[PDB]
């Protein structure tokens, strides 16, 4: 189940074109977060792009003129092969060496292009270690603030648990009071103003509770409405930065991954020069040698023809 | 509309938890007016003790009233704070999905981006492979090259990458088709 | 499975639904008339895909797989023993043919087109059905919070009643007591007998008092949790049939990306049969070698065509 | 709005991607050809056949 190496490039590739930049126009705290985002993310498509239509096909081009190469020229005569002069010997190792060499310059090249694609790989991922960082400031900046605001909005709870105790207490006074004033009343039709005024007094009283508790109350309500739409705002914002945060640790995975397969090729491509330089040496030291040291070099360039054909087989493997 | 919905819901669920205040409030008024109330209607029956068989009975009266005051206002608004906080819920989720709907069509825009990049991209490697054929025509008149070699070329391609071509072909019609090949 | 496995699945599974009845929740009477059109509509979609569609699919790539079975190739050269003449006709039969399968597999196609809005139509309705059911329980949640704080307040008067009842019933045994000291305390005493008496009449005060207060604010409390447990009963409700259409709207996403990759299939076979069409008729009107050309990339067409019929079949199986 | 999308969409599903499909099976039809050409031109034919 586990991908070649170009796969897992190809994978963070297609994933990383398929994002979508974003809009925190709504949100005046993420407006840096915003410019970071979409530049990081334009440029990651970039290098996207240019891993999937230019550089992937020139791995994969290079390796098979090499692979083709090699199949053929898959061994070295070190000893003179039946009918031939010593000179046209020496002519078909030398145009094998002279083709070693070309191959050795082909794969040397190869590697330089994945250098390419290692550091826009490592910008990428920088980048996006980036973004998640910044948001995550901005995000453990708004959760001090949102402790802030429901210790602010349970302050505020009792102001209205206040003005609604008033509205009641006035509400009984009045009832209370209307009770009073009507028994006092019919008390002096029998001989009482004393409790006339209690009375009356009592449904003075309770109706100013009443409308001192409707303002108090409308005005603590409000109050109350204004900390909560803050709140809601922050809130909202919070989700916004961890959706697109929980996006970009993703991508960040993705291509750190990728960063750690493009260095595997790397070193594949690193081998085969190596290996490539190898059989030129051995080659060279051939064709300047004597009678048995030249059958040693050369039987050296069989065995790191081998050598060669093996690290073409790894590259392909990586592709594939 | 959401800070009405809000405004209109604190209001009905202030005007219930005053009416329970009301009750409570009530039902301690009641009980505490039968007492003073019963207390000043025997020593009546012994001075001037009718000031506390007012205040007694004019407890039970106040409390009597919001009891019922409350148990009104109550039973008229609990019907209506349902409505309102499935006005808000709904009102919340309709937002979020043309919200949702908004980010799908911009999403949808970068998949037909991508679309056009993939297109050129094909009439690019279509063009190249024309311009080659162009090449060896040419070279094959020209005589720089001959059937004979040009031969080999394409059998060597048979044997690799043509080879390749066609099993990625096998296999992108398989996972188009979500088969196993 | 097969990606007609999938799509039987949902189909069987949605067929076996039953539609729902929340005549008992006045807050759900839209909820329902949506669902259960839904569901309707979804049936309706199924039986099509069952009796209909997937048979249709069958037969048609039997026929295809059978003629192609029997001309599993193209004859590039000119067989033994043939006028140029015969041959002529006898690629201009094929030709005909595979034109007529084209036209099949292109239709097939079309059949498909329908299958998926059909199935990207009842996906969509229960995303639909899922969301609305949502909507009602976040309310309904609201609103229980409330519920809950109510009856936590009004447990205040209910406890305040039983305590004036106490008190009430302590001054009566307490009263009966200094009643009945002050009684035989002439042995000058009627200031203690009348307190003792006033301490009885505010208990029997307190007592009635507070039974009103207490019938009536138990009556305020069991008012208040029959709404919460009706509450209660409406969520439940909605939720068990919410995470059945979360279910089923799974079962539909499936089928759809089932029957798109059906769509894929059939697009395969029709490209590759025009591909043959394109190479015989070519063959046909082309020099002695350009001919043997097209013939034999016609051969290569066929092996790609029966290639393309072995996936549809997988798909099938 | 929303209507309009999903047509944006259809069109991408059935007139788009069958387009896209079809590609594949000129591809594969060209390449049918070209490794055609060296199995009836035997070896050694006029440099007249080939270019045809
Ligand atoms: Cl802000
Ligand atoms: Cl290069
Ligand atoms: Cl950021
Ligand atoms: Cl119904
Ligand atoms: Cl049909
Ligand atoms: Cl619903
Ligand atoms: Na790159
Ligand atoms: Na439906």
């Amino acid at each position: 189940n586990q991908a070649s190496q170009a796969m897992q490039i190809q994978t963070y590739c297609n994933s990383v074109k398929q994002q979508v930049p974003v809009d925190f126009s709504q949100f005046p705290n993420l407006k840096d977060n915003q410019t970071q985002i979409n530049q990081g993310l334009d440029l990651a498509k970039g290098h996207a792009d240019l891993y999937l239509n230019t550089i992937q096909p020139q791995i994969i081009t290079n390796i098979s003129n090499i692979s083709n190469y090699f199949a053929l020229q898959n061994a070295i005569p070190a000893v003179l092969p039946p009918g031939s002069t010593k000179a046209q010997w020496l002519r078909q190792l030398s145009v094998i060496k002279e083709q070693a060499t070309e191959y050795q310059r082909l794969s040397s090249d190869t590697r330089l292009v994945i250098v390419n694609l290692n550091n826009n790989l490592i910008t990428d991922s920088s980048n996006f270690q980036g973004i998640v960082v910044n948001l995550n400031s901005k995000v453990q900046g708004d959760n001090g603030v949102l402790a802030q605001l429901n210790g602010d909005i349970d302050k505020v709870n009792a102001a209205i648990d206040g003005a609604i105790a008033g509205i009641v207490a006035g509400g009984l006074l009045v009832i209370g009071g209307a009770f009073v004033t009507a028994i006092g009343a019919v008390a002096d039709f029998v001989t009482s103003t004393p409790v006339v005024i209690g009375g009356v007094a009592m449904m003075v009283a309770g109706a100013g509770g009443i409308t001192a508790g409707a303002i108090v109350l409308h005005n603590s309500l409000g109050a109350r409405q204004d900390l909560y739409q803050k709140r809601s705002s922050l809130n909202s914002e919070v989700l916004i930065a961890t959706q697109i945060g929980n996006g970009y640790k993703g991508l960040q995975v993705q291509a750190q991954n990728a960063v750690t397969a493009a260095t595997q090729m790397s070193n594949a491509w690193d081998s085969l020069t190596s290996d490539l330089g190898s059989l030129i040496t051995d080659l060279d030291k051939g064709i300047t040698s004597g009678d048995d040291i030249r059958q040693l070099w050369l039987t050296a360039a069989d065995t790191t023809v081998k050598t060669v054909l093996t690290d073409v087989t790894t590259i392909k493997a990586q592709i594939a | 509309v959401l800070a009405q919905l809000n405004g209109d819901i604190d209001k009905v669920n202030a005007a219930i938890d005053g009416a329970i205040a009301g009750i409570v409030a009530g039902g301690l008024l009641v009980i505490g007016g039968a007492f003073v109330t019963a207390i000043g209607a025997v020593a009546d029956f012994v001075g001037t003790s009718t000031p506390v068989v007012i205040g007694g009975v004019a407890m039970m009266v106040a409390g009597a009233g919001g009891i019922t005051a409350g148990a009104i206002v109550l039973h008229n608004s609990l019907g209506a704070r349902q409505d309102l906080y499935q006005k808000r819920s709904s009102l919340n989720s309709e937002v979020l999905i043309a919200t949702q709907i908004g980010n799908g069509y911009k999403g949808l825009q970068v998949q037909a981006q991508n679309a056009v990049t993939a297109a050129t991209q094909m009439s690019n490697a279509w063009d190249s492979l024309t311009s080659d054929l162009g090449s060896l025509i040419t070279d094959l008149d020209k005589g720089i090259t001959s059937g004979d070699d040009i031969r080999q070329l394409w059998l060597t391609a048979a044997d690799t990458t043509v080879k390749t071509v066609l099993t990625d072909v096998t296999t992108i019609k398989a996972q188009i088709a979500g088969v196993s090949p």
